[PDB]
This record gives structure tokens, sequence and C-alpha cells, in this order.
């Protein structure tokens, strides 16, 4: 019942690939909420003009 | 309701507030504080940190 979200930023240059680096990613946020999440999805915000 | 300012007691307006502590599957998240004592140094003791 716990959703847990962990996050990292970094700087690249390579276009496509992803890099052949290692970094951790930090705990950043808990949420003590019960859900039954089984699907997700993505938000745009197309240029409408 | 005949509230009228010399009414005794048993028909002035009486303010009533009911609350429901719930334990349900969800975790329980309403309760109060804990209090911290003094805190010690150098000193064989034991701790609830
Ligand atoms: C998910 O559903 C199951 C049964 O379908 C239930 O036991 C469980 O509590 C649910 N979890 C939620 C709603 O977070």
């Amino acid at each position: 019942g716990y959703f847990k979200i962990y996050s990292k930023h970094t700087p690249i240059n390579l276009v496509r690939d992803l890099p052949q680096g290692f970094s951790a990613l930090e705990p950043l946020v808990d949420l003590p909420i019960g859900i039954n999440i089984t699907r997700f999805q993505t938000l745009l915000a197309l240029h409408r003009s | 309701y005949g509230f009228q300012p010399t009414n005794g007691v048993g028909y002035q307006p009486y303010r009533v507030v009911v609350l429901s502590f719930e334990l349900l599957h969800a975790p329980a998240t309403v309760c109060g504080p804990k209090k911290s004592t003094n805190l010690v140094k150098n000193k064989c003791v034991n701790f609830n940190f």
C-alpha cells in the first residue's frame, strides 16, 4: 500500500542510445496510500499553435 | 428549535461534535506526538531514538 518514487537527473550529450555509465537512484518520495495500480500512462503538452 | 435568551439548561443550543476512529485496512494516519526528553551524553543510558 505504499507507492515509492525514486528519481535522478543527469546531463548527457549522446543522442539516442543509453550511456554506458553508472549512477544510483536516491529515494525521493513515499506515499502511504493503497491502490491496485496495474497500468500507467504518459502526459504531453503538444504545441497547440 | 426554540432557543431563547432566558431559556435555561436543556433548551439552549448545544454544539456537539462526534469523533469516530475507524481502523480499517489502510495504515493508521491520525494520532498525536510523543514527548522527547533532553539529550544526555557520555553516560551509560538507554534510548528510543
Ligand atoms: C486490490 O484488490 C484486492 C482484491 O481484488 C484487495 O484484497 C486489495 O486490498 C486491493 N488493494 C488496493 C485496493 O490497494
